[PDB]
């Protein structure tokens, strides 16, 4: 079952203190009213970022896991919670496919929803809710910390009643810096139309009229290379292919140019013992040029 | 290579650079000069010895095999990159080999990004599928250091201190003393590094707990928050206006 | 659209390509989208481009008249 | 240039651990292997080790009973056969890298490793 | 000077050479020439007088 994030997805883009002023920030961010999966465990893909919001009052998820392959020997960054301290880990500790060596780095220090913002070095944003489970309104997030692993994440996974995860898109968001200087409203700049507008306008407030906001560039569907038939191949076949040809002091030199150089034939086929040239690559040779050539034949 | 945080601490980057030992010391961004006097939130030390060919490729929009699937540096990088002769101290006699090098990859590294996964590059048509052989090479490629060797395949030890200025608490403060707190008169203020003139007067902003200085619509900073003490000050600029004779 | 402090409805109109490349009301300043075609004419409350116009009544939608 | 040269190569009984070690000249820059032609296939991996290098990878076949040392001072390498099976009898050979296009620049002539039941 | 400071002796860069020993200034105008002379310079056992 799924569920919608109705204006989930807007941390502080920056450190600074932002007061009575529109701001606009671009990021990677969670679209608002946006699906979610609405989880009662289990492995989940990695774009660009995730979300998170947790259902529980007694602290049931205290961790997660990362990195591409998952398995033990991987680089993973391990969070860990152990009752008496929170520990951030990158220990790659056995783990199955389901689970309930070589340590680099280390580090220990119903009414509520922890809404937890992730993207790559690594950053972290949180912010806590103390509710009497999701209202509909405005949602910023305050970064916690950005440890550095310097490592490249694909996919993750959770430690272990239930939780959603969502995931950031890059986009265009604007906020309503007060005089307080905290976030209170905040709109897309990519949901609907009069959203658009109040972006491009820069304000709240629009008055009656009409507005050009955007463009309607349309994307292509595919790229095409086209270009004249492949004749005419040079004749590689006429040395490579002779049956008689000059002992080593009397070789024939064929010079060789104005051709359709077919490296594959050379390359691409395996019988040749010895294929060897140095400052020029074997596997690349038909993305070079070379104004003229010759050849020598022996043995 | 390893990466070392510096933080929580000073620093004085004038011996380090000043020190003849350095045969090579190049900054990007900044110019060494004035790394004294200002600060930074976050240095990283990254410490590699490279083969002494490839020093000059190591820098931001540079390329090569190394410098393309084995370390690379942000095409906008801030900070400086430290390298000197290194056969005295790491090569032996006989042939150093205990250094390696990853020189095949499938995809390029980005950014601060470490590889030491152990599977053998594909290169041929069939795949390996974990055989090495014909066109099945590991990408680890060890360096041969005898002592004797010429400079340019010679060790040249390697750190790169990326200084990471950001805007938050900064850690690594330079040298440079304070001065006693001043209040409503005109002052070339200097907070963490940020050089700035006008009259300080305190605000009625509070600052998030990670929050370290305001801003204004103009890009100016107008408010800051004391490093030693949790000040909140209004950085109102001196006044001025215009003179016109009659 | 209207005002904010009116209505929260919008209207789009699409600048000189025809709608079936994209109820539905086409005008000689391209196709728009969002605000019922009425033939009755009105005055002109905002612009749209050759004629048409568009405004906001009563259920209560925006419409494209002719001016 | 660099040149391989083996001993070692023998008869031995099932079970047995012989010990096949090949010389090689100036060596000491290059990932040194061994292989081995089958009477019925092509040569195929072995082993392989980096100068001075903890770098091992084996075949699921030879995988936990044969290793393979690195001297470092006398210039020749020693592989370790324990308990080898019969199907595994074939001719061995070393080969070496510096700079390749094929599977290895430089090879060893090798000799012949035979076990019988 | 060595052949290793050659590199100081430009205007802008920063160098013991150029900092405490000779500074060209930061508007040279003109062309600055070097070359070895260890024929006329380098002895046996060496030379201190620079």
């Amino acid at each position: 079952a799924y569920t919608n994030s109705f204006t989930r997805g807007v941390y502080y883009p920056d450190k600074v203190f932002r007061s009575s002023v529109l701001h606009s920030t671009q990021d990677l961010f969670l679209p608002f009213f946006s699906n979610v999966t609405w989880f009662h465990n289990p492995v989940l893909p990695f774009n660009d970022g995730v979300y998170f919001a947790s259902t529980e009052k007694s602290n049931i998820i205290r961790g997660w896991i990362f990195g591409t392959t998952l398995d033990s020997k991987t680089q993973s960054l391990l969070i860990v919670n152990n009752a008496t301290n929170v520990v951030i880990k990158v220990c790659e500790f056995q783990f199955c496919n389901d689970p309930f060596n070589n340590c680099t780095f280390e580090y220990v220090s119903f009414k509520n929803l922890r809404e937890f913002v992730f993207k790559n070095y690594f950053k972290i944003y949180s912010k806590h809710t103390p509710i009497n489970d999701l209202p509909q309104g405005f949602s910023a997030l305050e970064p916690l910390v950005d440890l550095p692993i310097g490592i490249n994440i694909t996919r993750f996974q959770t430690l272990l009643a239930a939780y959603y995860v969502g995931y950031l898109q890059p986009r265009t968001f604007l906020l309503k810096y007060n005089e307080n200087g905290t976030i209170t409203d905040a709109v897309d700049c990519a949901l609907d139309p009069l959203s658009e507008t109040k972006c491009t306008l820069k304000s709240f407030t629009v008055e009656k009229g009409i507005y050009q906001t955007s463009n309607f560039r349309v994307q292509p569907t595919e790229s095409i290379v086209r270009f004249p038939n492949i004749t005419n191949l040079c004749p590689f076949g006429e040395v490579f292919n002779a049956t008689r040809f000059a002992s080593v002091y009397a070789w024939n030199r064929k010079r060789i140019s104005n051709c359709v150089a077919d490296y594959s034939v050379l390359y691409n086929s395996a019988s040749f013992s010895t294929f060897k040239c140095y400052g020029v690559s074997p596997t690349k040779l038909n993305d070079l040029c070379f104004t003229n050539v010759y050849a020598d034949s022996f043995v | 290579w390893n990466r070392k945080r510096i933080s929580n601490c000073v620093a004085d980057y004038s011996v380090l650079y000043n020190s003849a030992s350095f045969s090579t010391f190049k900054c990007y961004g900044v110019s060494p000069t004035k790394l004294n006097d200002l600060c930074f939130t976050n240095v990283y030390a990254d410490s590699f010895v490279i083969r002494g060919d490839e020093v000059r490729q190591i820098a931001p929009g540079q390329t090569g095999k190394i410098a393309d699937y084995n370390y690379k540096l942000p095409d906008d990088f801030t900070g400086c990159v430290i390298a000197w002769n290194s056969n005295n101290l790491d090569s032996k006699v006989g042939g150093n080999y205990n250094y390696l090098y990853r020189l095949f990859r499938k995809s390029n590294l980005k950014p601060f990004e470490r590889d030491i996964s152990t599977e053998i590059y594909q290169a041929g048509s069939t795949p390996c599928n974990g055989v090495e052989g014909f066109n099945c090479y590991f990408p680890l490629q060890s360096y041969g250091f005898q002592p004797t060797n010429g400079v340019g395949y010679q060790p040249y030890r390697v750190v790169v201190l990326s200084f990471e200025l950001l805007h938050a608490p900064a850690t690594v403060c330079g040298p440079k003393k304070s001065t006693n707190l001043v209040k409503n008169k005109c002052v070339n203020f200097n907070f963490n590094g940020l050089t700035g003139t006008g009259v300080l007067t305190e605000s009625n902003k509070k600052f998030l707990p990670f929050q370290q200085f305001g801003r204004d619509i103009a890009d100016t900073t107008d408010a800051v928050r004391d490093p030693q003490t949790l000040e909140i000050l209004d950085i109102t600029p001196c006044s001025f206006g215009g003179v016109s004779v009659i | 659209t209207p005002g904010t402090n009116t209505s929260n409805q919008v209207a789009v109109l699409y600048q000189d390509v025809n709608c079936t490349e994209v109820n539905v009301f086409q005008t000689r300043a391209g196709c728009l989208i969002g605000a019922e075609h009425v033939n009755n004419s009105y005055e002109c409350d905002i612009p749209i481009g050759a004629g048409i116009c568009a405004s906001y009544q009563t259920s209560q939608s925006i419409i494209a008249y002719t001016m | 240039q660099v040149q391989l040269v083996e001993s070692g190569g023998g008869l031995v009984q099932a079970g047995g651990s012989l010990r096949l070690s090949c010389a090689v000249s100036g060596l000491g820059a290059h990932r040194v292997g061994w292989f081995r032609r089958a009477p019925g296939k092509e040569r195929e991996f072995v082993a392989a080790i980096g100068a001075n290098g903890g770098n091992t990878n084996y075949l699921d076949s030879v995988k936990g009973r044969f290793t393979i040392s690195r001297d470092n001072a006398k210039n020749t390498i020693y592989l370790q056969m324990n308990s080898l099976k019969p199907q595994d009898t074939a001719v061995y050979y070393c080969a070496a890298r510096d700079i390749e296009t094929a599977e290895y620049t430089y090879w060893g002539q090798g000799t012949q490793v035979t076990v019988s039941s």
